[PDB]
């Protein structure tokens, strides 16, 4: 069962990477 | 399960990527 | 007179001394200089004297000095014998009893260097605080030095304090530090520890950031108050190559600070853990699997075997106070598996 | 004062020329005459293994450490 | 002599040669005379290669380490000029078992290759002296001194890697008698000597030989990785399997 | 010879499309 | 130099013809660039510049079509005016996707002006326009020597001088023949 | 598996030809100014 | 061993040299080696990355 | 002149020269 | 309108994509994706690999009782050696797995991908009109990766000597490397360690100084730095400072990569064993001798003979 | 040929069409995977 | 290994559900 947990954690990290790459936040002013 | 696994993998990658390409081109 | 707050009061010798201390010379003494300079000078002098002349024959059984024929890579100031426990080894203490020659022979010079160096580090941090106040800047530089201070305290003070004695602290030398590194690997499995893993990442990422920032700022320069490089071009480049890129100078130059400090603090916490033999040595599940199944083998099992080899083969000489004698039939060997 | 003034000064050059080599030779003599071997307690090549003890020394004592170091060393 | 010449040309002499010596003076952006210089130096290299060939075939011979009963200097008389075998090495794979041009075995192949390269270099120099780059070449290159330097740097770095590998592995252009044994050679020598000493006292099979993945007999033990070794002292003892 | 055949096929295909 | 609103400052076409024949909004971006910041004002400046570039290209294409129509009606005059207008309002520092460094219509405009002056009696300006076309990267060299419109320019030796400067004979037949003879 | 080898060779050669022809298709660098 | 190590190191450094000088040569030929002109920068004429 | 600069420079230098001489002599010690 | 080739070429070299592709991305993207997919599948589930070629396989899959910290992609078998081992040369898929072919596949595709990644860095730098030297900086990690995965196996004559694509595998590689070669006592590894530590130091110090500078500057920070450690005329220009930042770690990593590559041909680090002896030629121990004892333990312990 | 096709159009699918397509592909895979694996 | 494949497919379907609920598409005109 541990393999499922490890794989899910890795996939979640990759999903966060994908979200950060593509669903980026538009810049604000001043920044 | 080598042929069973590859058939499942291709059935996911090939259509999903094709749909994504069309959506990108549309937008 | 000096104006303290709304009211103005008469001067005092303290004010004169403070005025002299903060005079703008080549060397900024400041109040902290009264503690940093003597301590640092004596730490450097002690290390140099110990490397050049003092020997380690009576404490470790080694020959660590230039006078005995050692390079710069082998000379060191070695820790006192394990029989000294955690004595501070004052030159006037009950061990040396004021005899300089036998104080040096007993290994007290290591304690001299370590204590004076710790107080020199305190003095340097205080100086970093002081100069920032004089120039009226936020003292972020001093807060960064907390990482090396924590590393020094964890490794040279907290660790041997939790062990049998000073004898297990790092000795001030190159080969001696390599010995310390191998000792932690063999006995503590330090590599597998989660907190070292989070310190290695810090240092390697810090080097990565240094290289990338140096290269980017130097390639997006403007041709020839105002910044000399184009933030827009760098952001575009590193967003179309990598995927994400900085867009705020403050955030970038604070991330560069944040990475190494956090990494070193994490490693220091890990070493504090090791100080009590509180090791992350093994995974029980794989140990059981290997024991019950002789044909099961991973890289972790091989690492465990290598650690066994290091311990068994080095303990004979690395720890003379135990008087260990290992016959050739009990030393671990690869062909015996 | 500025670096150039001291660099081109005459008093500085003469005093340093007459002083530095004396101190270099003083260090040379300190090493050669064997005084360094005594003040710091470093054994000379021959007296590493005394007749009484043919192995590396060992303290195994804390409060009586001075006397035991006296005995272990060849004095 | 070269030092005197260089010092003269550097200290006292025409800084720019184009004013008084149109033959030697040049401008990087120009393409005809840069190719002229390229052709001259190509001819020089071809002459050098042909000098090596002539030395090998005439006025003494090269040291062939594969001669029977220990190598000796031999005068090469039948160099292999066949195009197929010569270019087989160039098309040869670089991975284990093949090793690109590091697998040259007999000095005949070396001399034949040098014949081919000298001829090609002389022809290329002649061609370049009398020709200007075609439009596609002019459209796919940067024509300045630094660009030529960059191309030279890339080529020479690749050649450095090739020389490293050739020196490490090859043992025909680098006879073991002079450069010592190679790593694989040393391992195979150790295994072979152990086998010989064992069988001497005794007086695959013999607990020193095993079967390679393909299916032929090779030296056993940890030295099974070096079963591609081909040494002059050991070929006589090797059969089809 | 699979390499040679494949390369000849791919090059010919590209050239034929153009011509 | 073409002005913001027509004309010419040191119509542009009308003036150039005879000679040859003879902050408030974009402040936030500046302040952000002063520091090492990207921000949002830079984004609006980028969008404005991009839309302006697209509109400019559209306008240049339309007036190129207008000049072609004028040729169809046999009006060299307004067509040449349009051509040098197109040239006048070319982007200052344009890097194409294919590393072109010049807008693709720039080369054809240069060639069209060269052809216009080839028909017109005045020639040397045709040579200058052809040189500009060659430098801009008019890669195809065949109608340079085949077009009947350019025969008048080909009469002048400077035509062949420029062509040899850019299109040089690949092989020196004279040198090889001389070497063979000797 | 001959089919797999042929497929991989075809893909590799296609991509390499694409690379080479793409780098050929570019035009030489030049400075519009000066 | 000496020959292989030395010439591997030299080959690696000369490959680094190829990279450096080739990049510089192409940039200089293009004309923007000295830096960004600060007046009409190529990035400012691109659609924002959204 | 006996300002702080002089004191620091001499404190760092005098022992340095002493030690350099000591090590240079140490080189020739017969083994 | 425009030919299909024209549109497709324009798309590749288009700079409006979220991630630039370019002409180096055509080779980088498929290679990197192949390596990623094969690596993920092999890590999650792959049969044990006979690394040593003695019919004693090592299991490194996540499905064969390994953690994340223990799982790895075991390198090819010793029997294969340096031979090319594609899928189509193996007798059968199970045989291919049992000899660690996926490691070779991943290494080859990954190396191609990283080289093309360096090329792509240069090409986008050119497209944007900036000076093209980020690729030179990137060449350092690429050089180290090439040394670990390709040059060292070449020197040692087998692909089983490359670094396993795992964590505990990395530690095992490092320990065995120290056993065979004194990596610690080699000047190039010392240069690498100095480079990494100096990179961390310079990153922290530069970040702190710049952050404390921005208040709502450069002269004040320079004055503070000069008063701090007696360097008033050190890195006054911002450009010089940033070049130094770039250069230090890159030079360090270049030298450590070269050190590893040279050790691949058995040119080890310093060896001060029994260097100090008293009269009558009796050996006096030193720290180098204890390092030697540890190295001897590691060496003797992994020599698994059959 | 120089003349373009007068009857040349462009395909286009909105985001809703994407979601239906992705759901159909994944749901079919969920249903049929057990049988393919068998 | 099958349990890994089934779980990913089930999670993949759930992931699409999350996207469709929250990352909807703004209505067009006429529609
Ligand atoms: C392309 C990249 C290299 C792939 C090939 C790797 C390799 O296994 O290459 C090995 C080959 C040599 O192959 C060997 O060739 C040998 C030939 O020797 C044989 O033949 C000889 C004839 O005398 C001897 O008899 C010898 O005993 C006999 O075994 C053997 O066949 C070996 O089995 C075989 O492995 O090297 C060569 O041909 C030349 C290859 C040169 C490139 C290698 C270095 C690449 C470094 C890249 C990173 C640099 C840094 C980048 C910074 C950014
Ligand atoms: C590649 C190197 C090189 C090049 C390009 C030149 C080029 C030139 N030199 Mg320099 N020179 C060189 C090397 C070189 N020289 C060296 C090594 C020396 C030291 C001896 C000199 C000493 C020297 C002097 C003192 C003078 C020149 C002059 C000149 C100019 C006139 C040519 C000439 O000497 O007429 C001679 C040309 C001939 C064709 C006569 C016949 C020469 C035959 C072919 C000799 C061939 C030698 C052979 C190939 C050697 C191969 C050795 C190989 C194994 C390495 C010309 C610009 C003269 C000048 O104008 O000043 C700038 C001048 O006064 N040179
Ligand atoms: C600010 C500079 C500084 C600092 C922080 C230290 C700190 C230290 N030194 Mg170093 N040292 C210094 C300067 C300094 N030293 C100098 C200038 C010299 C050259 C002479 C030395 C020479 C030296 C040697 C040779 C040794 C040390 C040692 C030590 C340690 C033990 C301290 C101790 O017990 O001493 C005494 C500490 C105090 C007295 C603390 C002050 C407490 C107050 C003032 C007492 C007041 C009581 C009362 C009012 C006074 C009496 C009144 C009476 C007249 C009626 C400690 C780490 C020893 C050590 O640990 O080495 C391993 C050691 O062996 N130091
Ligand atoms: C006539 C045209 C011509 C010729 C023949 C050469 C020839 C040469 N040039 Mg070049 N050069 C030219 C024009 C020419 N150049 C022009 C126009 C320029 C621009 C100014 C240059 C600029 C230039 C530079 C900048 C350099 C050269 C160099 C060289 C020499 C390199 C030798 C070498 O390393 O070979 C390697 C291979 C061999 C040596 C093998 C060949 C063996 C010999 C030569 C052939 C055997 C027959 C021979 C004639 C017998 C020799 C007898 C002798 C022992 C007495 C070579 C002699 C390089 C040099 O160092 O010159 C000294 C150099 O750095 N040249
Ligand atoms: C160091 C020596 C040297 C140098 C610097 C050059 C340099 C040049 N030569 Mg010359 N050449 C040489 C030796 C040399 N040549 C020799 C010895 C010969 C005799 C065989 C020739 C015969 C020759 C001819 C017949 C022609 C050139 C041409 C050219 C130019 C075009 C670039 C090029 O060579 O194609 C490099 C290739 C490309 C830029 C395109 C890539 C195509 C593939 C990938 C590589 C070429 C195939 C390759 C050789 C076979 C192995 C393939 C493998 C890499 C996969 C360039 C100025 C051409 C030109 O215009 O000059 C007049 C030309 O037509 N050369
Ligand atoms: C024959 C090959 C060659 C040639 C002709 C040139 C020529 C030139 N280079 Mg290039 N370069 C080369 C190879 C070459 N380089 C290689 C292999 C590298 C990679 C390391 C570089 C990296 C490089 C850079 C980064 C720069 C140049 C620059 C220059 C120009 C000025 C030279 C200079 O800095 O002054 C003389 C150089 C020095 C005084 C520096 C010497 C210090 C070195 C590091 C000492 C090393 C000694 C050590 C024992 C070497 C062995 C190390 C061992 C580990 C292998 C000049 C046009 C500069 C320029 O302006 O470009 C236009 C510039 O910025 N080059
Ligand atoms: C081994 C690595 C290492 C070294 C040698 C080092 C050294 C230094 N860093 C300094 C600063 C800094 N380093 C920083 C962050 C970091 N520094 C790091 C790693 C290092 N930093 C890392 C990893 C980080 C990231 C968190 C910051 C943020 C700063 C500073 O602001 C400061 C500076 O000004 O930069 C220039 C300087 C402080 C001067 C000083 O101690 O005053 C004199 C004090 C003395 C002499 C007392 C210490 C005595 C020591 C502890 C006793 C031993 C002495 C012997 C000689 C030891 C020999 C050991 C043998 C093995 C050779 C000094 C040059
Ligand atoms: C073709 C090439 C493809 C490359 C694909 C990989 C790209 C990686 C993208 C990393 C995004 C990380 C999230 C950034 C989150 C984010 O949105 O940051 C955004 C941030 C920019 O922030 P701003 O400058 O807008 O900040 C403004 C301030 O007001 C603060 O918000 O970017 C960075 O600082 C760079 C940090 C890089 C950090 C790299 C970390 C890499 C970790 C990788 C771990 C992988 C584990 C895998 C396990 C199996
Ligand atoms: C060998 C080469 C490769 C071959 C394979 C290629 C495959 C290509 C993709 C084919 C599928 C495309 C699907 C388009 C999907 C799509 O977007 O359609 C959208 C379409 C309606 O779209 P409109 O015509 O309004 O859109 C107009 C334009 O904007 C274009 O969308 O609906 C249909 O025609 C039927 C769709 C399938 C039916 C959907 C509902 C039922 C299935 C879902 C059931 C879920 C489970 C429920 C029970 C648990
Ligand atoms: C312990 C003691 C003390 C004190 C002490 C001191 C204070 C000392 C000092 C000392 C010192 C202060 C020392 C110094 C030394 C120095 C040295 C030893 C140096 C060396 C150098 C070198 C070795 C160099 C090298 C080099 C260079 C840089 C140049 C060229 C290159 C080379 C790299 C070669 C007290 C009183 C507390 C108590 C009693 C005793
Ligand atoms: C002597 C010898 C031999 C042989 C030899 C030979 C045969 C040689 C050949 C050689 C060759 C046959 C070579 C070739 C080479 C090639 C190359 C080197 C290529 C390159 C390419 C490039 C560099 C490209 C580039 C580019 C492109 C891709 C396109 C456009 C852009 C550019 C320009 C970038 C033998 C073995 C018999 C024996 C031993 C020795
Ligand atoms: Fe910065």
């Amino acid at each position: 069962m541990e393999a499922l947990v490890y794989t899910f954690l890795l996939v979640g990290t990759l999903g966060i990477i994908f979200f950060s790459i593509f669903f980026r936040d538009p810049p604000r002013m001043i920044k | 399960n080598i042929y069973g696994l590859t058939a499942t993998a291709l059935f996911i990658i090939i259509p999903t990527s094709f749909l994504l390409i069309l959506y990108v081109k549309t937008a | 007179t000096i104006a303290i707050g709304t009211y103005q009061e008469k001067r005092t010798w303290f004010d004169d001394a403070d005025d002299w201390l903060r005079q703008d010379r080549f060397v900024f003494v400041g109040w902290s200089g009264l503690l940093l300079f003597p301590c640092a000078y004596f730490a450097l002098g002690g290390w140099l004297t110990g490397t050049t002349f003092v020997t380690s024959w009576y404490t470790h059984g080694l020959a660590t000095s230039y006078l005995e024929g050692c390079n710069f890579l082998t000379a060191a100031v070695s820790t006192p014998a394990n029989s000294m426990a955690h004595s501070l080894l004052f030159v006037w203490g009950p061990e040396a009893q004021g005899d300089f020659t036998r104080w040096c022979q007993l290994g007290g010079l290591w304690a001299f260097v370590a204590l004076h160096g710790a107080f020199g580090l305190i003095g340097f941090m205080l100086r970093q605080f002081e100069i920032a106040r004089s120039v009226n800047l936020r003292p972020y530089n001093a807060i960064a030095f907390s990482a090396p201070i924590a590393v020094f305290v964890s490794v040279f003070l907290i660790y041997p304090l939790g062990q049998s004695g000073w004898f297990f602290a790092p000795s001030f030398g190159v080969a001696a530090i390599f010995r310390f590194i191998l000792f932690f690997q063999g006995f503590h499995n330090w590599t597998l520890n989660p907190f070292h893993m989070m310190g290695v990442a810090g240092v390697l990422g810090a080097a990565l950031l240094c290289a990338i920032h140096g290269a980017t700022v130097e390639n997006t320069l403007f041709e020839d108050a105002e910044e000399t490089y184009s933030m827009v071009t760098a952001n575009r480049f590193w967003s179309q190559i990598f995927g994400v890129a900085f867009s705020n100078k403050r955030w970038l130059h604070f991330f560069m600070l944040l990475v190494p400090v956090t990494g070193l603090w994490m490693s220091a916490i890990g070493v504090v853990g090791l100080a009590l033999n509180l090791r992350a040595y093994d995974f029980v599940s794989q140990e059981i699997r290997a024991a019950e199944d002789p044909e099961f083998e991973t890289f972790y099992t091989k690492n465990i075997l290598l650690n066994e080899g290091i311990r068994a083969w080095m303990a004979a000489q690395d720890q003379p106070h135990e008087r260990l004698v290992f016959p050739e039939e009990v030393l671990p060997r690869g062909n015996a598996l | 004062r500025p670096f150039s003034d001291i660099l081109t000064s005459i008093r500085y050059w003469v005093i340093h020329s007459i002083t530095v080599p004396a101190l270099f030779i003083a260090g040379w003599l300190f090493v050669s005459t064997g005084l360094a071997y005594d003040v710091f307690g470093t054994p000379r090549p021959n007296e590493y293994f005394t007749e009484d003890r043919q192995e590396a020394p060992l303290i195994t004592d804390r409060f009586n450490a001075l006397e035991q170091v006296k005995k272990l060393s060849g004095n | 002599v070269l030092g005197f010449g260089g010092v003269y040309h550097s200290l006292i002499g025409p800084e720019t040669l184009e004013e008084s010596y149109p033959f030697f003076g040049y401008v990087w952006k120009d393409k005809n005379k840069m190719t002229n210089i390229l052709g001259y130096h190509l001819i020089m290299l071809g002459l050098g290669a042909w000098l090596l060939v002539w030395k090998a075939m005439y006025f003494g011979g090269v040291y062939d380490t594969w001669a029977p009963g220990g190598g000796d200097v031999r005068v090469i008389t039948n160099p292999t000029t066949n195009a197929a075998v010569i270019f087989g090495y160039l098309v040869k794979s670089p991975f284990g078992g093949d090793g690109w041009i590091c697998s040259v075995d007999n000095m005949e192949d070396i001399i034949g290759g040098h014949i081919w390269i000298g001829t090609l270099e002389i022809l290329g120099g002649i061609w370049h002296i009398y020709t200007t780059p075609w439009p596609w070449a002019r459209r796919a290159f940067v024509w300045s001194g630094e660009a030529y330097l960059s191309y030279s740097l890339g080529a020479i770095g690749v050649m450095g890697f090739i020389a490293c590998c050739m020196s490490w592995f090859n043992n025909t252009a680098y006879p073991s008698e002079f450069y010592g044994p190679t790593g694989p050679e040393a391992s195979q020598s150790q295994a072979f000597t152990f086998l010989v000493r064992d069988q001497r006292l005794g007086a695959g099979l013999g607990k020193y030989l095993m079967r390679s993945p393909t299916g032929e007999i090779i030296f056993g033990g940890e030295t099974m990785r070096f079963w591609d070794f081909r040494g002059p002292w050991l070929e006589p003892l090797r059969g089809p399997n | 010879p699979v390499l040679g055949w494949v390369l000849l096929g791919v090059f010919g295909t590209m050239w034929a499309i153009w011509f | 130099a073409r002005g913001n609103d027509g004309g010419a400052y040191i119509n542009f076409g009308q003036i150039m013809y005879a000679i040859r024949t003879r902050d408030a909004a974009e402040k936030q971006w500046k302040k952000e660039r002063a520091g090492g910041n990207y921000g949002a004002g830079t984004k609006e400046i980028q969008a404005r510049n991009y839309v302006q570039r697209k509109e400019n290209e559209r306008k240049r294409r339309e007036m190129f079509d207008d000049a072609l129509a004028k040729f169809k009606e046999n009006d060299i005059q307004g067509a040449l005016v349009e051509f040098e207008n197109i040239i006048a309002m070319e982007p200052r520092n344009f890097v194409g996707d294919n590393f072109s460094r010049n807008t693709p219509i720039y080369k054809v405009t240069q060639y069209n002006i060269a052809c216009c002056y080839s028909m017109l009696d005045q020639v040397e300006e045709a040579i200058k326009s052809l040189d500009a076309a060659m430098l801009s990267g008019f890669d195809n060299y065949d109608q340079i020597r085949r077009d009947k419109n350019l025969s008048k320019a080909r009469a002048n030796p400077k035509f062949q001088a420029v062509l040899d400067k850019y299109d040089e004979p690949v092989v020196n037949w004279n040198a090889v023949k001389a070497t063979f003879g000797a | 598996m001959l089919t797999l080898k042929i497929f991989v060779y075809t893909v590799v050669t296609f991509f390499v030809c694409l690379f080479i022809f793409g780098f050929l298709s570019n035009d030489p660098a030049r400075n519009p100014g000066k | 061993s000496w020959l292989a190590c030395s010439h591997f190191c030299l080959g690696f450094f000369f490959f680094i040299g190829h990279l450096w000088h080739a990049g510089r040569a192409r940039a200089a030929a293009a004309g923007f080696e000295k830096g960004i002109d600060r007046f009409d920068e190529p990035v400012l004429s691109m659609r924002p990355l959204d | 002149i006996f300002t702080v600069r002089w004191l620091a420079i001499h404190g760092i230098a005098v022992p340095t020269i002493f030690f350099l001489g000591a090590i240079t002599a140490m080189q020739f010690i017969q083994r | 309108n425009s030919s299909l080739w024209a549109r497709f070429c324009e798309w590749i070299t288009s700079t409006e994509n979220r991630l630039y592709i370019g002409w180096f991305g055509v080779i980088m993207i498929p290679c990197l994706l192949t390596a990623t997919s094969v690596f993920i599948i092999a890590f999650i589930a792959a049969p044990p690999v006979d690394i040593d070629g003695i019919r004693e396989p090592v299991s490194g899959s996540l499905l064969y009782g390994n953690n994340i910290i223990t799982g790895a992609v075991i390198p090819t078998s010793n029997a294969i050696g340096l031979h090319f081992y594609p899928i189509w040369e193996a007798a059968s898929l199970d045989e291919w797995l049992y000899n660690g072919g996926p490691y070779q596949l991943i290494v080859c595709h990954f190396l191609l991908g990283v080289y093309c990644y360096m090329g792509r860095e240069w090409e986008l730098s050119f497209r944007l009109g900036m000076r093209p030297w980020i690729a030179v900086a990137y060449s350092a990690p690429v050089a180290a990766a090439s040394a670990v995965f390709l040059v060292y196996p070449i020197g040692q004559g087998s692909f089983s000597d490359g670094m396993p694509l795992g964590i505990s595998g990395t530690f095992n590689f490092m320990i065995v490397f120290q056993a065979e070669h004194n990596i610690l006592m080699h000047p190039f590894h010392m240069l690498g360690v100095a480079g990494v530590f100096g990179g961390s130091l310079f990153s922290a110090m530069h970040g702190s100084l710049v952050t404390s500078s921005l208040i709502r500057n450069i002269v004040a920070a320079h004055g503070y730095f000069g008063r701090l450690i007696f360097q008033y005329a050190s890195f006054n220009n911002s450009r010089s400072l940033h070049f130094f930042l770039a250069a230090w770690p890159v030079i360090g990593i270049w030298f450590t990569a070269l050190g590893l590559s040279t050790m691949a041909f058995n040119l080890n680090g310093f060896n001060f064993n029994q260097s100090v002896v008293d009269s009558q030629g009796r050996v006096l121990n030193t720290w180098a001798d204890i390092i030697n004892r540890a190295n001897l333990g590691m060496e003797v312990m992994h020599e698994r003979n059959a | 040929m120089a003349r373009p096709n007068p009857n040349k159009q462009v395909v286009e699918l909105n985001r809703t069409s994407l979601y239906w397509g992705l759901l159909l592909i994944f749901v079919l895979a969920v249903l049929f995977s057990s049988y393919i694996f068998n």
